[PDB]
């Protein structure tokens, strides 16, 4: 049963 | 502090390169071919035991190079200053005559994360058997690298690691020989 | 680079630390965002919202730290990607051990003198933490004593050389011992003089 890594999300910054 | 795991992304202008790994105490576990949309795991067993989605660090970069975008502008184009590399060549292990073996090439301390290297065989391109790493951090944002090269030790042999980086002057030749 | 190329770049790096104390028992989660070498804003999970480290991340800390549902976010993510991602990996990494493989050969330090240099090869372990020492004739030899310090080999091993800088004389026997996680008791390699 493989583990599955998870990522992080940047934030967006405002434009 | 036992332990740390580190996601490292980054995103350079204008080149479009964009690199998402994983390290564990100083070493790569995986990082992801973007080219590919792949998880490429530092050592094949790793992937018997863990999984990642590649399709998620393709998001992540979008994020990164509009960031960057932004804070380019936002520096008022401030460009990097760059930082040449320092360049070790180093065997796997001890040496001796006809027993296979490897060749390191540790290119560190540099920045931006953009190299030329070729391995040199009296004088001359070698490709065979090679690879190398992506770009690894550190905790002063640098980068380090890794190339290596499969080799027969032989006295006759001389090699060289080139590393070309914008900080340079000239190409930087590290020589090894059998000695 | 190559491409023979002058033009300015510019780079960004995102940094997610997960520091690990007794496993998953403390942990603290430091994002870094870095422009151009430099870091400009940094979420902590021990404070809980982004600040800004040079004035450049100033309107990022700012403009984040007013959206609570990404804080929230956030501040989930000691549990929710630090101690996840621990238990799905800590048996390939944590636990990982790799023997050495040790070997002894004599060298010099004066090329055209005698041998007068024991070198002790340590190599292909993991974790790094490694303890060599020089013995000659059973007893401890602390003195002429160099190392190339731990070599990180970019494989998940490490290497190392521990030289020892001795006069050898007949019937003296010199004994690298080695101490690793990976063995329970030291390994030992013999030169004979």
């Amino acid at each position: 049963p493989v583990s599955k890594m998870r990522m992080a999300t940047p934030l967006l910054m405002q434009a | 502090e036992e332990h740390v795991i580190i996601q490292a992304e980054f995103y350079l202008n204008p080149d479009q390169s964009g690199e998402f790994m994983f390290d564990f105490d100083g070493d790569e576990i995986f990082h992801v071919d973007m080219a590919k949309k792949e998880t490429v795991w530092r050592l094949e067993e790793f992937g018997r035991f863990a999984s990642f989605e590649a399709q998620g660090a393709l998001a992540n970069i979008a994020v990164d190079k509009a960031n960057l975008e932004i804070m380019t502008k936002r520096s008022n184009y401030t460009p990097i200053t760059n930082v040449p590399p320092e360049v070790t060549v180093l065997t796997n292990s001890p040496v001796e005559l006809r027993e296979p073996n490897v060749l390191i090439c540790f290119i560190d301390k540099f920045t931006p994360p953009v190299v030329n290297v070729t391995w040199l065989r009296n004088g001359k391109p070698v490709t065979t058997g090679v690879s190398e790493t992506v770009f690894l951090p550190r905790e002063d944002h640098l980068f380090r690298k890794f190339h290596y090269l499969p080799f027969l030790p032989s006295t006759e042999d001389v090699y060289d690691c080139r590393v070309e980086h914008w900080g340079l002057d000239e190409p930087l030749l590290k020589h090894w020989e059998f000695d | 680079g190559g491409s023979g190329d002058t033009r300015p770049r510019f780079l960004w790096q995102l940094k997610f630390e997960c520091h690990f104390f007794n496993g998953t028992e403390r942990v603290r989660l430091l994002e870094r965002c870095i422009y151009n070498q430099e870091e400009s804003v940094r979420f902590d999970s021990d404070v809980g919202e982004y600040r800004a480290v040079t004035e450049l991340g100033r309107p990022d800390a700012e403009y984040w730290n007013s959206q609570k549902d990404l804080l929230e976010q956030r501040r989930a993510a000691v549990d929710t990607y630090c101690r996840h991602n621990y238990g799905a990996v800590e048996s390939f990494t944590v636990q990982r051990r790799v023997e050495p493989k040790v070997t002894v050969y004599p060298s010099k330090t004066q090329p055209l003198q005698h041998h007068n240099l024991l070198v002790c090869s340590v190599s292909g372990f993991y974790p790094g933490s490694i303890e060599v020492r020089w013995f000659r004739n059973g007893q401890e030899e602390k003195a002429g004593v160099v190392s190339t310090g731990l070599i990180q080999n970019g494989d998940w091993t490490f290497q190392t050389l521990v030289m020892l800088e001795t006069v050898p004389r007949s019937g003296e026997v010199y004994t690298c011992q080695v101490e690793h996680p990976s063995v329970t008791s030291p390994l030992t390699v013999e030169w004979r003089a």
